[PDB]
RNA sequence: UUAAUUGGAUUCAACGCCGGGAACCUCACCGGGGGCGACGGCAGGAUGAAGGCCAGGCUGAAGGUCUUGCCGGACGCGCCGAGAGGAGGUGCAUGGCCGCCGUCAGCUCGUACCGUGAGGCGUCCACUUAAGUGUGGUAACGAGCGAGACCCGCGCCCCCAGUUGCCAGUCCCUCCCGCUCGGGAGGGAGGCACUCUGGGGGGACUGCCGGCGAUAAGCCGGAGGAAGGGGCGGGCGACGGUAGGUCAGUAUGCCCCGAAACCCCCGGGCUACACGCGCGCUACAAUGGGCGGGACAAUGGGUGCCGACCCCGAAAGGGGGAGGUAAUCCCCUAAACCCGCCCUCAGUUCGGAUCGCGGGCUGCAACUCGCCCGCGUGAAGCUGGAAUCCCUAGUACCCGCGCGUCAUCAUCGCGC
């Protein structure tokens, strides 16, 4: 199953508080702020986090 | 070809290392260097206890020099003793120091406390002792103590974490002593931190 | 003489004229490369001289 | 009037280390060098036994080892020949110069 | 059964297992022959201890012992303690390691609260996941180890690098064909295009679209894409239990032998054979057998070694011997497959067990007890009862090859 991972999330959720008009609905503008953002170093975390923080940005701009 | 030539190298290295670590286990010995020179070689030696390395003014050294240069295939050896960097976050070092202080007489839980409480008070991240053997009659027992952040499964247990075995030998028979010890600089793979 | 009756013949073939030079086993020597270990010897031993269990 | 140099290791940190060094040395004299030509990888591969006795399913370990390999050519220059011959390698590292 | 046929393991989890393919050695068993007591002391000892030898008997053979006399100079098992050594007992005295429950989803802690107490709660309920994996509700609120994350390899693209790897385009020389308009093959210059080798980087995230679910966690179906939902294959096995196996790999307590249960040498045995069982190989034929001819690999290994190339022999083999410490030289022009001819449903041109004669190789030694070759001989077997095993994709079936063991020997293990 494609399960979210705790810590994916709580940094995930950390960083859109902190620059909330920095994401936006694209998954490559999102991929380069999470890169320069953090010292995450695994290719394949970025992309996990990168995803969800756009499932976040898409879903707030909807109002849930 | 080229491969016996690696492996020549470091069989010499592994047997001259298990001869010092039974022969200076009094000084705590700690590991060994060597190094190559155009003169000959360049051995280095880690202990806590130099004076009983040297021997009251060699007598000790020479023999050393002598048995490697000869027992050993060292060419023209040189030995220099050092003092060890980090003793209370080598493993090795702890359980050789739990294992006499058994081979003396304490009682195994004071050792281990106090062995526990020194890792942690030098900055380290965790630790786990397990001791086994004839502990308290004729049926064996194993006990487990345990403090802190210890990593068990996976890649960054294999190269973050130190480990060390040593037997103590009593009177009634052998006790199997090991230690784990985490170091402060370890970082788990999911531990990120924000760019501020 | 007394001293020949415990000396042994020099062997050149054989499971005779191998021993590990860590323990003195005779039977299963790994011969691969120059070494000579037993089995048992080179399992505790591996790490030290480089080997890594990759997969 | 050409030399060549042959580097092997178990780390490739170290190697490449070494490469560069010579890269360097090079690159601040004028003389022409051809690149360092990465040398097919040896592999050391052991499978045993794991149990000490005989009972119980059969399982196996297969321990590995990796020796790296550089090879370098450059044309003998004394006053780039000296640099080379002065520097420093680790002791983890084995390096042939020969003339051809 | 025997002089001995050494020992361990008996459901899964004993039985091509102990890396166990034992001619000597290995060796632990059987027959026989020799040798060994640091260190203390007791008899003894230069008027020479302890020790060693030419020839010849005993002997399987032996200055082992004796006969016969020649050596050497300081210790002394004839005696008492003690010691080395022990594949001798105990895995139910232990350490370390390994199998199984199980790569299953479990095992706990701080404070609070409930119960006189053992204990309980969190760890429960609904939905969801490969997962105590998550989302909501909750006298619980929060944490740790395990799972995941992590490491190695495979498949697609980009940069750098050009030898010992690669040869397409361009030039020159030589030789063949349909006589050369054209088409091939070598060699030299020359190049890094292509393949390959190995460092760095990109790429996939339920990211996009439509549904179900709660609007959450997620699930189902599509687009593009080399790759789609742990992308595929591996490594890493929590707290504990199993008095599971191992003291016959090594370490180690206790008990035993301690001039034999220690150390050497020769010859036997582990290879016996009315019989029961496990795992396999070869067949019972045409979805074939034989003969001649034609095609295409990969992994690995080589100086105590791999050996191209020439000569001799019908074969197995024999005599010289370049190059190679190796992307350079060698092992190394695989088989199943395809084409033509003979056999035509038969115990046969199926099957090749068993035995005779002869020729070889390794080795100090081939009878017990090794492997190879030529001619001859030609057993059971014509598809298998009740039962029962493995496997979901480059997988299963079929076909060969490399390495380990190894002086010689592979119906085996691990890989291709
Ligand atoms: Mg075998
Ligand atoms: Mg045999
Ligand atoms: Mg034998
Ligand atoms: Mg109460
Ligand atoms: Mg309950
Ligand atoms: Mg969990
Ligand atoms: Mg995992
Ligand atoms: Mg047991
Ligand atoms: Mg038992
Ligand atoms: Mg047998
Ligand atoms: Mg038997
Ligand atoms: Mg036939
Ligand atoms: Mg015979
Ligand atoms: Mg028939
Ligand atoms: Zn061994």
């Amino acid at each position: 199953g494609k399960i979210r991972q705790g810590f994916i999330k709580r940094v995930a959720r950390e960083l859109f508080n902190k620059y909330p008009n920095e994401f936006t609905r694209d998954f490559e503008h999102n991929k380069k702020k999470v890169e320069e953002l953090t010292n995450v170093t695994s290719k394949k975390i970025r992309n996990r986090i990168a995803g969800y923080i756009t499932k976040l940005v898409r879903m707030k701009e909807e109002g849930k | 070809a080229i491969e016996r030539y690696f492996i020549r190298e470091a069989v010499k290295e592994m047997l001259i290392d298990e001869f010092l670590e039974k022969e200076l286990r009094r000084a705590g010995y700690g590991g060994l260097d060597i190094k190559k020179t155009p003169l000959g070689t360049k051995v280095i030696i880690f202990a806590a206890n130099p004076g009983y390395v040297i021997g009251r003014g060699g007598r000790r050294i020479r023999e050393l020099t002598r048995i490697l240069e000869r027992q050993f295939g060292l060419e023209n050896p040189q030995i220099d003793v050092q003092e060890i960097k980090n003793p209370y976050l080598n493993a090795k070092v702890q359980a050789v120091r739990i294992a006499q202080a058994l081979e003396r007489g304490i009682h195994f839980r004071r050792a281990a406390y106090a062995a526990m409480r020194a890792i942690m008070s030098n900055g380290a991240r965790g630790v786990e002792i397990r001791i086994s053997g004839k502990l308290t009659g004729e049926r064996a027992k194993s006990v487990r103590f345990y403090q802190g952040y210890l990593a068990k499964v996976g890649n960054p247990a294999e190269t973050l974490v130190s480990k060390g075995y040593a037997q103590a030998l009593l009177k009634l028979g052998v006790i199997g002593v090991k230690v784990a010890i985490m170091p402060p600089d370890a970082r788990l793979p999911d531990e990120i931190e924000i760019i501020e | 003489a007394k001293a020949d009756y415990n000396k042994r013949k020099p062997r050149k073939f054989g499971k005779g004229a191998r021993r590990c030079i860590r323990c003195g086993q005779y039977g299963p020597i790994i011969r691969i490369h120059g070494l000579m270990l037993c089995r048992h010897c080179f399992r505790e031993v591996a790490p030290k001289l480089g080997f890594r269990k990759y997969e | 009037q050409k030399a060549r140099i042959k580097l092997a290791s178990t780390n490739v940190r170290s190697l490449e280390e070494v490469a560069n060094q010579i890269k360097q040395i090079a690159e601040r004299t004028g003389v022409r060098m051809s690149g360092p030509i990465p040398l097919p990888t040896k592999r050391i591969r052991i499978v045993t036994r794991k149990s000490p006795d005989g009972e119980g399913s059969a399982t196996f370990d297969r321990w590995e080892l990796r020796i790296h390999k550089r090879l370098i050519d450059i044309e003998a220059d004394e006053r780039a020949m000296r640099q080379i011959m002065r520097i420093r390698v680790p002791e983890d590292v084995t390096i042939e110069i020969e003339l051809i």
